[PDB]
């Protein structure tokens, strides 16, 4: 109900202030209220919120200037401690996959670079953008890997190995 | 330094109830 | 002279009991000592050193000059040095006890029950009148004191005493939060009176708010200063709500509280949430402020560059 | 119970692997017995004359 609106505008983003203006200030509100919760609120809302915030972050994959990425990830760090083993893993794989595809598309520019100054500046800007996305997404993955790793070790999973391959 | 500031002790006259204390302490 | 000085020191002597070649010394090691008698013993032992140094003054006058390590005040003396001076005074207190003489004149009250925190609070109480004078002349000497010495002093003392002073003192808990209240009230709606000389007032407020010993005691007490905390919270909520007349409409005396009051509110909310103090934190003189602050956050739940600060405050609350 | 999770992949052979007999342990028995005075005792010293 309250969080049902958030999933509505998960698609068609590409802006940190134009369409999601109140979102930037309201996401930490429930992101801190839900962990605090006659009682025993189900964790399906938590998993849906984590998936929605991951989708919102990956929507702005190629934004030029974006600072909310470095803050939303910090705010959502306590929210991934209680996460579903499979609901989030269906969202983490496509996001990191697209990130690796962007990295592969951008390494080719530096490979073909070897005029020079402009190309160096362009690849430096692209690498800075990629680093910003990396530091916005990886912290939400390190915590999700700290847990659910004993499960992935005792019972091997194909998706875990695929994620390892992409990270490597 | 420690400039002395003695307290007045030669003006008060001891009572008769303390002479026994003085003598007994001296003997002790 | 040892007894004459005690008599002249306005102390009553009353007979309570009856005094109980190889000499036969009676045993005197079976008598304990009291804290009150310790001061009497020290003062009596001071007399011997005083009457010795008084003659040593004439002796050194005859000598013509010289420094001796033994000519020091008795408060400087240590038990190692007292081992040659405390015996002559201790041998007579047991004698007095067994003879039958009586001398009449918790330890927290005698000791520093107020402590450094309450000493700083008294300094701030004087600084209240000092700040009143400063505001009257604003609308000379204590201003430099406040901006130089005491503000870093508290900013460091609260940092070094955040632990062990919040969970084992009780009286200081009810007054550290109150000190935080007058500290918040000291800065007016503007910060120009303090000027750029002392921007550390905001940091000191941060540190004091982050160290609130009476997290639940201030709400579970008889609520003497809880009215002050309620007033501070209501003033903060009203100041926040007054921003809708500037940000949502179009400046002066209100933008200064977005850099000196909102971070303090975030720090206080984080302090409350960190220890899960929500068991008893909204009690008498607090619900009257929470019922208004929920409406306030509802009002400014729909509001340029101040968005991250508002989001952080909402997350903390 | 927790060998495969942390320790196996990094490479850590358990202290007893190729032993058909359990490892024999030694414990401190609190029975005061008499022993010769050490030649380098910190405090006591015994001299023969």
């Amino acid at each position: 109900r309250l969080m049902a609106d958030i999933g509505g505008l998960a698609e068609s983003g590409a802006r940190y202030t134009e369409m999601p203006h109140v979102i930037e200030i309201t996401l930490p509100m429930l992101c801190s209220y839900l962990p605090r919760w006659c009682t025993a609120v189900t964790s399906d809302h938590l998993n849906s919120l984590l998936g929605n915030i991951l989708r919102i972050i990956v929507n702005n994959l190629g934004i030029d200037e974006a600072t909310w990425m470095k803050r939303l990830a910090v705010f959502a760090q306590p929210i991934v401690s209680r996460a579903r083993p499979e609901l989030l893993h269906s969202h983490f794989i496509p996001t990191i996959g697209r990130l690796r595809k962007r990295a592969g598309k951008v390494v080719a520019e530096e490979e073909q670079l070897r005029e020079a100054e402009e190309g160096e500046l362009l690849v430096r800007d692209e690498f800075s953008v990629l680093c910003r996305d990396l530091y916005a997404l990886y912290p939400l993955l390190i915590r999700y890997v700290d847990n659910n790793r004993a499960h992935w070790l005792t019972e091997p999973n194909a998706n875990a190995e695929e994620l390892f391959r992409m990270v490597g | 330094n420690f400039d002395p500031r003695p307290v007045e002790t030669l003006n008060v006259i001891i009572p008769e109830k303390l002479d026994s204390f003085i003598n007994k302490f001296a003997e002790y | 002279e040892s007894l004459k000085a005690m008599i002249a020191w306005e102390w009553t002597i009353e007979k309570a009991r009856e005094g109980e070649y190889n000499p036969q010394p009676p045993d005197l090691s079976g008598v304990t000592l009291s804290r009150e008698l310790q001061a009497m013993a020290e003062q009596l032992a001071e007399n011997y050193h005083n009457t010795w140094g008084r003659k040593k003054k004439q002796e050194l006058e005859a000598k013509g000059g010289g420094t001796h390590p033994l000519l020091v005040p008795y408060d400087t003396l240590t038990a190692k040095e007292k081992a040659r001076d405390r015996e002559k005074a201790q041998e007579l207190l047991k004698f007095l006890q067994m003879n039958g003489y009586a001398v009449t004149r918790s330890s927290i009250e005698k000791r520093f029950a107020f402590g450094f925190l309450q000493q700083l609070l008294r300094w701030m109480d004087i600084s209240q009148e000092f700040i009143a004078h400063l505001e009257a002349v604003v609308s000379e000497q204590e201003i430099k004191f406040f901006a130089k010495i005491l503000l870093p002093l508290i900013n460091q003392y609260f940092t070094n005493h955040c632990l062990y002073f919040l969970s084992a003192s009780n009286k200081e808990k009810e007054m550290i939060t109150s000190l935080f209240c007058k500290l918040a009230a000291l800065v007016r709606h503007r910060v120009s009176l303090f000027g750029t000389d002392a921007p550390a007032v905001v940091n000191c407020l941060h540190i004091l708010a982050r160290s609130l010993d009476a997290r639940t005691v201030m709400k579970s007490g008889p609520e003497i200063v809880k009215a002050g905390l309620r007033s501070f919270f209501e003033s903060a909520s009203e100041d926040i709500e007054k921003m809708v007349e500037n940000l949502r409409l179009g400046g002066q005396n209100l933008t200064y509280t977005t850099v000196a009051l909102l971070p303090v509110l975030t720090t206080l909310f984080q302090h409350i949430a960190q220890h899960q103090f929500g068991d008893d934190v909204i009690l008498d003189d607090v619900q009257v402020s929470c019922y208004r602050t929920l409406c306030s956050i509802y009002s400014l739940g729909t509001t340029e560059k101040l968005r991250p600060a508002l989001g952080e405050c909402l997350a903390r609350l | 119970r927790f060998f495969a999770i942390c320790g196996l992949q990094e490479g850590f052979e358990p202290f007893a692997i190729n032993m058909q007999r359990p490892v024999t342990t030694w414990f401190s028995k609190s029975l005061p017995q008499f022993e010769p005075v050490p030649p380098e005792h910190p405090h006591y010293e015994v001299a023969r004359m």
